[PDB]
RNA sequence: UGGCGCCCGAACAGGGACUUGA
């Protein structure tokens, strides 16, 4: 009794269908899986086809004894699918309901029927061998699960479309059933489904065996009214090794998206250059304090709520330093939805406003993609001084709607370069050179009162000893400059005003401009005989080139 | 009878993922896609079809009702032999030259010839769900898609028909469709051209179906012309001009870096000597010209780079190789009230690929100066046009964003 | 046995900056 219309599946073209002889079982393992599949065909969704079909696939069971057939060969055959639910809903996204099952179908892809034309390609051989084929969906098969997620989808449409009231979510086989009715119809109403899938074959379990909230799906643990995350445990150990950090990692970064301030940077920095898993890096200083404070984070019961529709979406962004972003997305106060972390420095050198704003795409990519509407952002970055940067900026950058919140970690631009040359100042030609093959460089400055200085640099690439040069610069000078670097990349270093930088070297140029309360930094081309750029080449070019 | 369409050898259905929506655009993509599927133009299909496009809901200029495109540039490029030399549209060289030039909307007329059973599989596209709650809905194209370059190719012969009374009763109008609209140009006035589109438009009704491109004028580079030459700007002038020597190759400028031969502060108003003042006589005249050596080269795609030049204006080039600018120009600002970027990125892109439409005769690849993510949310809300370009995120240099 | 999220590494392709030799 299982009127389900059978979706038609092709083999790849130009390849036929598996052909693999069945490796031999033991005595157990035969007998019992002719047992299994002489149920099985009893049940229906097995029959005999003898040696006209060529076509194999083995088999093995594992320990009663689980059958389990390897598709491996018609994995990789099979058309293409489309597995419409690549992601899962993140429970925030989800609605306040009164009550909620989860009615776990039995025997999920063992009650849609397969393909009439597919089902010769499924063969299997059990050892005396006597063939078999399957005439409904096999568990392991590329095609089963989105075949019979598409089959629920019909099946549910029908009941679907005269409950509107009723929310039904199917993942892989379970079927959570929000109606927000009372008990006693809830109950009535989860019957009726019931009925309405055994009137297609599909079997659900009693109402005294169905799961109590809260149901644990995916790592959540999800109440009828909150949400939260399963119970996150933290070793507690000296000897911390990757794979170890590794789950701590993990399960913080899981914790993230409920518990509020964790931090994984130390401890994800902690894994840079490192490959064995045995490698027994010892926590550091600086990972010790965030690991404790995470522990004091995650030690108390943190529950978050339901999306409500009738409310406004709110994400206020907070800065925890070391370019770590954790923002709370709430519709109440105190009533975070989903709390989160963007430690993420995208690129070598970025400042707080820039990551502010990549925060704020990656909130509004995950808010869209969970509610399907921008929250509205409550921002530390001053209007004026996000206006300063967007403006004088090269990208399109721009926030879509947010106020401004004062919390005491603000977000500011600690220097802004001249946009004109300063009067008075002191002009700073600064280049350098390294060697293509010893890898020793040098690095220096001419001004106007004939100043001459040059250092010499080892194990410095060019990049490096133009950076250099800049920062003698910022070192040998007064308060007001005018740098002439014939460089780009150096240009790009500083007039991004990056606030810091995984580099010690750009750290201390950004250090040392912050001092300067005037800084121009000009631009001529290379090799052009400009001013005193030819007499700087002179300088530190001299055992290089 | 429907006309076969097959994808380019060794190329395989559009495998793409649909780009998450908001709300607003899932609910009306729903409410316009049922009502497509009610009247036959798309069916529902089941899991054996592995082939996805990506679908968004805009809408229309000077309109509030939702407009469904589908990104079918994808799609495009798989049927590019189909659509580029199998059935194409000849460009007409004197579009550009007309006075006035309407870009009319006949993608409505493909939805009434059906599309070949053996190509309706790579025509189809999912429909987000809010939060993953539900499976998308996923539909397939059993008439011509909006969007796909082939549709006009397969439509043209009906167009032909339906246009030929309109082009021989005013053999002086010039008319030529892309992809969905249709570009009809006139030497006409404005009132008396749109008389006559309102003629087209009946002629067009009656079957079942604005820009100025003599105002379109190239920017050339402009040197700064003040008295008082400081060192800092000969410094610029010179690096200026040593860039713009590998787009025009007379450029020089041995004289001007003369004058800084030795070590002097930026804030130094040197003065300009006789031979420095011809020589930025020469550049200033050298800088006035079209370059030359530069064609069009059908052969090679259209390569489109945007600059920020700041405070609302933004500056494009249009070129097929390095240093070869077919057009350049500077979009002035339109929209955005001072605050919004992305908007003034996506009227700069539509204005710069419609420019390359009328005078070429197709998209050309984009650079845009914006962050990945940025653009990928937020150009779906202020796109107005039936067709996308092909474009790419790069970092602008800020020596070429001197113009 | 496969898929998915994150990190590290390598091989890859193009785009940009720069150095040296010819
Ligand atoms: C795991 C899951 C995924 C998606 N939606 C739900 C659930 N499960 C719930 O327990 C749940 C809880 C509260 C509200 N909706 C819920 N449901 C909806 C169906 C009623
Ligand atoms: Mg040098």
């Amino acid at each position: 009794i299982s009127p389900i219309e059978t979706v038609p599946v092709k083999l790849k073209p130009g390849m036929d269908g598996p052909k693999v002889k069945q490796w031999p079982l033991t005595e157990e393992k035969i007998k019992a899986l002719v047992e299994i599949c002489t149920e099985m065909e009893k049940e229906g969704k097995i029959s005999k086809i003898g040696p006209e079909n060529p076509y194999n696939t083995p088999v093995f069971a594992i320990k009663k004894w689980r059958k389990l057939v390897d598709f491996r060969e018609l994995n990789k055959r099979t058309q293409d699918f489309w597995e419409v639910q690549l992601g899962i809903p993140h429970p925030a996204g989800l609605k306040k309901k009164k009550s909620v099952t989860v009615l776990d179908v039995g025997d999920a892809y063992f009650s849609v029927p397969l393909d009439e034309d597919f089902r010769k390609y499924t063969a299997f051989t059990i050892p005396s061998g006597i063939r078999y084929q399957y005439n409904v969906l096999p568990q392991g098969w590329k095609g089963s699960p989105a075949i019979f997620q598409s089959s629920m989808t019909k099946i549910l449409e029908p009941f679907k479309k005269q409950n509107p009231d009723i929310v039904i979510y199917q993942y892989m086989d379970d079927l959570y059933v929000g109606s927000d009715l009372e008990i006693g119809q809830h109950r009535t109403k989860i019957e009726e489904l019931r009925q309405h899938l055994l009137r297609w074959g599909l079997t659900t379990p009693d109402k005294k065996h169905q799961k109590e909230p809260p149901f644990l799906w995916m790592g959540y643990e999800l109440h009828p009214d909150k949400w939260t995350v399963q119970p996150i445990v933290l070793p507690e150990k000296d000897s911390w090794t990757v794979n170890d950090i590794c789950k701590l990692v993990g399960k913080l970064n899981w914790a993230s998206q409920i518990y509020p301030g964790i931090k994984v940077r130390q401890l994800s920095k902690l894994l840079r250059g490192t490959k064995a898993l045995t490698e027994v890096i010892p926590l550091t200083e600086e990972a010790e304090l965030e690991l404790a404070e995470n522990r004091e984070i995650l030690k108390e019961p943190v529950h978050g709520v339901y999306y409500d529709p009738s409310k406004d979406l709110i994400a206020e962004i907070q800065k925890q330093g070391q370019g770590q972003w954790t923002y709370q997305i709430y519709q109440e106060p105190f009533k975070n939805l989903k709390t989160g972390k963007y430690a993420r420095m995208r690129g070598a050198h970025t400042n707080d406003v820039k990551q502010l704003t990549e925060a704020v795409q990656k909130i509004t990519t995950e808010s869209i993609v969970i509610w399907g509407k921008t929250p509205k952002f409550k921002l530390p970055i001053q209007k004026e001084t996000w206006e300063t940067w967007w403006t004088e900026y090269w990208q399109a950058t721009w926030i879509p709607e947010w106020e401004f919140v004062n919390t005491p970690p603000l977000v500011k631009l600690w220097y802004q370069l001249e946009k004109e040359p300063i009067v008075g100042a002191e002009t700073f030609y600064v280049d350098g050179a390294a060697n293509r093959e010893t890898k020793l460089g040098k690095a220096g400055y001419v001004t106007n009162k004939g100043r001459q200085k040059v250092v010499p640099l080892t194990n410095t690439t060019n990049q490096k000893t133009q950076l250099q040069a800049i920062y003698l610069a910022l070192q040998d000078s007064g308060l007001e400059v005018n740098i002439v670097t014939d460089s780009q990349y150096a240009l790009g270093i500083i007039q991004a005003q990056p606030d810091k930088s995984e580099s010690e070297l750009v750290n201390q140029i950004i250090e040392q401009l912050i001092k300067k309360e005037k800084v121009y930094l000009a631009w001529v081309p290379a090799h052009k005989g400009i001013g005193g750029n030819e007499q700087v080449d002179k300088l530190v070019s001299a055992g290089i080139r | 009878e429907t006309v076969p369409v097959k994808l380019k050898p060794g190329m395989d259905g559009p495998k793409v993922k649909q780009w998450p929506l908001t709300e607003e655009k899932i609910k009306a993509l729903v409410e316009i896609c049922t009502e497509m599927e009610k009247e036959g133009k798309i069916s529902k299909i089941g899991p054996e079809n592995p082939y996805n496009t990506p679908v968004f809901a805009i809408k229309k200029k000077d309109s509030t009702k939702w407009r469904k495109l589908v990104d079918f540039r994808e799609l495009n490029k798989r049927t590019q032999d189909f659509w580029e030399v199998q059935l194409g549209i000849p460009h007409p060289a004197g579009l550009k030259k007309k006075k006035s030039v309407t870009v009319l909307d006949v993608g409505d007329a493909y939805f009434s010839v059906p599309l070949d059973e053996d190509f309706r599989k790579y025509t189809a596209f999912t429909i987000p769900s809010i939060n993953n709650e539900t499976p998308g809905i996923r539909y397939q194209y059993n008439v011509l898609p909006q969007g796909w370059k082939g549709s006009p190719a397969i439509f043209q012969s009906s167009m032909t028909k339906i246009l030929e009374p309109f082009k021989k009763q005013n053999p002086d109008i010039v008319i030529y469709q892309y992809m969905d609209d249709l570009y009809v140009g006139s030497d006409l006035e404005i009132g008396q051209h749109r008389t006559k589109i309102e003629e087209l438009r009946q002629h067009l009704l009656r079957w079942g179906l604005e820009l100025h491109p003599d105002k379109w004028t190239v920017q050339p580079i402009v040197l700064p012309e003040k008295d008082s030459w400081t060192v800092n700007d000969i410094q610029k002038l010179v690096g200026k001009l040593n860039w713009a020597s590998q787009i025009y190759p007379g450029i020089k400028v041995r004289q001007l870096s003369k004058l800084l031969r030795g070590t002097k502060a930026l804030t130094e108003v040197i003065p300009l000597t006789e031979e420095a003042e011809l020589e930025l006589a020469e550049n200033r005249e050298i800088l006035k010209e079209p370059v030359h050596g530069v064609y069009y080269d059908p052969s090679k795609d259209l390569i489109a780079e945007i600059q920020k030049q700041g405070q609302g204006q933004w500056t494009y080039q249009i070129y097929q190789e390095p240093f070869k600018n077919l057009k350049t120009g500077k979009y002035a600002r339109m929209r955005g009230a001072h605050t919004n970027d992305v908007k003034q990125l996506t009227e700069a892109v539509q204005k710069i690929t419609t420019e390359s439409i009328v005078i070429w005769g197709k998209t050309p690849k984009f650079k845009l100066p914006i962050q990945k993510e940025t653009w990928e949310t937020w150009w779906t809300e202020y796109w107005q046009a039936t067709w996308i370009p092909e474009w790419e995120f790069v970092n602008t240099p800020p020596l070429v964003k001197l113009w």
